[PDB]
């Protein structure tokens, strides 16, 4: 699963079988690292209008 | 059911009778009007292509 984002620490406690996290709009905003079983929030990069 | 528009009210019309109010009610009613929406901006290039 690929993409671009800012990976921060997450307070969301996944169940052991779950790997990715989605919001209402079915976009991946939480993920589990395969090497170390920790949860990371994926905040989208700061795109904006100039 | 077949809907009923309102209760029937046969007004007691005659050529020489009038109805005069002896009292009044100060009635406050609410009217809700939308004014604005959420201002949304879309990056067309990022939405189509990322
Ligand atoms: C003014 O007078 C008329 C008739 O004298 C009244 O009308 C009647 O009202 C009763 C009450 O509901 C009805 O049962 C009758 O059928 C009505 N008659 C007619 C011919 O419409 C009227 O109510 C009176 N107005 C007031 C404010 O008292
Ligand atoms: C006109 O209507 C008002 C109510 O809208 C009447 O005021 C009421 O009067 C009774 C008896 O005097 C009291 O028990 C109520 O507490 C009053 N209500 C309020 C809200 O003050 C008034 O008396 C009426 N006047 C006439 C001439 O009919
Ligand atoms: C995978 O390797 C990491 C290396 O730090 C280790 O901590 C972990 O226990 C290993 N196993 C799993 C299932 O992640």
């Amino acid at each position: 699963l690929t993409g671009t984002g800012v990976l921060t620490e997450s307070n969301k406690k996944f169940l052991p079988f779950q790997q990715f996290g989605r919001d209402i709009d079915d976009t991946t905003d939480a993920v589990r690292d395969p090497q170390t079983l920790e949860i990371l929030d994926i905040t989208p990069c700061s795109f904006g209008g100039v | 059911y077949t809907m009923s528009l309102g209760a029937e009210n046969s007004v007691a019309y005659s050529n020489n009778s009038i109805a005069i109010p002896i009292n009044f009610t100060i009635s406050v009613t609410t009217e809700i009007l939308p004014v604005s929406m959420t201002k949304t901006s879309v990056d067309c290039t990022m939405y189509i292509c990322g």
